[PDB]
């Protein structure tokens, strides 16, 4: 899933 | 896989410079490469995921007033970029919130952590410090806040992604509107669930006081009343996946404005879009790991105030009032006041 991420 | 033709061909003894010879048919790998290093360069090469690529015709500030006027169906993606003229100061720029935190908040490592859950738990006094600067009633919106609610009046933006948690697009008039992360809107104690509206909390953190659930026992220590802020490793609303379902597949021109564009899976927005759609950044900064097509660089606002008065009609009665000074690197990047890149 498109978790909220500091990429 | 890529991963697995690797595997396969490691068990036959392969030469790997057989498979990077028409994999990289002009060029020839350095002599003094090991053998796994050569086959990860296969893998890389061939789980290389299609990406867009620039379009050769689009590059000017002239282009850009050009698909401004012609394109109906706009995404703008905002970021904290788009509020720092309105007061609200940066994580990116000089002299952001976290100067001032670390000063008496030693174990806090970095502004994201004030969206960690776990740090949150164990102290939530530098979020709510954060809180106060930022809470919604007591900004007024900038001239891209504006702009951005002129083109949804005008029935040109198909919608506004905005990774902000100012709400202040509620002020503006941006009806078609995408809070990525959530907003003040509501508080919710982490134990029992309960809700309460934005106001209830409000007296709390102006007072720099701790809000806490006054249902559960006092003694709890973890009874305490966050917003709905998306936190890191949290799902984003079901809004912001149910939207881009629909205007992926829509959108004739996307817009990038005050944004650094490092968080997931906002960021992935401009990967997420036909290729051929054109993209603009109006930033700061240059993002070098995308390929935008039109660079405008500098203050947003004032790139903004120049785009409008281009524009004419409703969109100059916005700006400030001849051109805006500029550098201009062809063929599609312009340096205007206030362009910036930070490091020391
Ligand atoms: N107002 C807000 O909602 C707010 C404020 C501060 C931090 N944040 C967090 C920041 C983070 C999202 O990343 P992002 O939005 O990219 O913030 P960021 O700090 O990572 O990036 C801001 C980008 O905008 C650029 N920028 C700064 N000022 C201007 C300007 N005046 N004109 C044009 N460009 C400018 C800046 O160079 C940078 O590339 C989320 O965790 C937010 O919660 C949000
Ligand atoms: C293993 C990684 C990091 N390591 C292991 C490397 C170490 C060295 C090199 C490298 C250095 C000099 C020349 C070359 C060359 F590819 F031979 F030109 C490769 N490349 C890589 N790597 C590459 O991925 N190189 C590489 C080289 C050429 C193309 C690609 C690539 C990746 N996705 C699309 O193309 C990737
Ligand atoms: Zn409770």
């Amino acid at each position: 899933r498109h978790k909220k991420l500091l990429f | 896989g890529p991963y697995t033709f690797v595997q396969q061909h490691l068990m036959i003894g392969t030469d790997p410079r057989t498979i990077l010879k028409d994999l990289l048919p002009e060029t020839i790998p350095p002599p003094e490469l090991d053998d796994m290093t050569l086959w990860q360069i296969v893998i890389n090469i061939l789980s290389e995921p299609p990406k867009r690529k620039k379009r050769k015709d689009i590059n000017t500030i002239e282009d850009a007033v050009k698909l401004l006027q012609e394109c109906k169906k706009i995404i703008v993606l905002t970021g904290a970029g788009v509020s720092v003229s309105c007061g609200i100061p940066d994580f990116r720029s000089r002299d952001g919130i976290y100067a001032r935190l670390a000063v008496d908040f030693p174990d806090l490592p970095d502004p994201q952590a004030m969206f960690d859950i776990e740090y949150f738990r164990k102290d939530p006094r530098p979020f709510f410090k954060f809180a106060k600067e930022i809470y919604p009633g007591q900004f007024q919106p900038s001239l891209c806040h504006k702009f951005i609610a002129l083109s949804d009046k005008e029935g040109k933006l198909l919608r506004n992604y905005t990774q902000n948690i100012d709400t202040l697009e509620q002020v503006a008039g941006i009806q078609r509107i995408i809070q990525c992360h959530g907003s003040f809107a509501t508080a919710s104690c982490l134990i029992c669930k309960y809700k309460v509206d934005c106001e209830a909390v409000r007296g709390d953190i102006f007072n720099q006081v701790v809000p806490r659930c006054p249902r559960c026992p006092a003694d709890e220590p973890l009874a305490i009343m966050k917003p709905e802020i998306v936190f890191f490793g949290e799902n984003l609303p079901e809004q912001f996946h149910r939207a881009m379902k629909y205007d992926k597949d829509e959108v004739d021109l996307l817009i990038v404005i005050g944004s650094s564009l490092k968080v997931r899976p906002v960021a992935l927005i401009p990967s997420s879009i036909p290729h051929e759609v054109p993209q603009i950044l109006i930033n700061r900064e240059p993002l070098p790991h995308l390929h935008f097509d039109v660079e405008l660089l500098g203050d947003c606002d004032v790139i903004i105030n120049e785009l409008c008065h281009r524009l004419g009609g409703e969109y100059a009665k916005l700006c400030c009032n001849g051109g805006s000074q500029y550098l201009f690197l062809p063929p599609n990047r312009y340096i205007f006041h206030g362009a910036e890149v930070y490091s020391d």
